[PDB]
């Protein structure tokens, strides 16, 4: 006797197409960098 | 920013004198919302120092639309003008008596609300004297 059971936020990738957009750390650049969303002072870094 | 300032000026009582502040790459901003050059809201003051003594406030002009503003003092007898093209500053003075002579200096002014009256560069200083 068993049962299915659905889990939310389950641990699982798969490699995929995906669009990326830029980050700077904040001139008119050819690299439009003053688009670019400003990023973090500290990125988030995870061990596996 | 830099700020190139005219020459030494040795002129006579009753005589008018111009003084001319250079501040090259200066006067345009860039607008990143816009993507293109404007004329900065940028502030161009001018203020004197006699030998030895404090030093005075004569008037500023916004680069803009060059909406000028002297001191009371003076009003009547000096104008500040701009000309954007050429990006300096002119100062007229007219009617000197022998209490004008001086060193005159042109400064540059952010224009931004939280730094009321900030004087960011300074130039070389004029000698304007006056005598007979």
């Amino acid at each position: 006797n068993l049962w299915v059971t659905v889990y939310y936020g389950v641990p699982v990738w798969k490699d995929a197409e995906t669009t990326l957009f830029c980050a700077s750390d904040a001139k008119h650049n050819v690299w439009a960098t003053h688009a670019c969303v400003p990023t973090d002072p500290n990125p988030q870094e995870i061990h596996l | 920013v830099r700020l190139d300032q005219s020459g030494t000026a040795v002129k006579k009582p009753g005589a008018s004198v111009r003084v001319s502040c250079r501040a090259p790459d200066s006067f345009t901003v860039y607008r990143p919302r816009l993507s293109a050059y404007f004329i900065g809201e940028f502030n161009i003051h001018w203020l004197r120092q006699a030998p030895g003594q404090g030093l005075e406030w004569l008037g500023f002009v916004n680069i803009f639309r060059g909406a000028v503003k002297y001191s009371s003092r003076f009003q009547g007898r000096i104008t500040i003008t701009r000309d954007t093209s050429s990006e300096t500053s002119y100062l007229d003075l007219g009617a000197l008596k022998a209490d004008d002579t001086a060193t005159y200096y042109c400064a540059w002014d952010k224009n931004v609300d939280d730094n009321p009256w900030r004087l960011d560069s300074w130039g070389q200083g004029t000698l304007v004297i006056v005598s007979s």
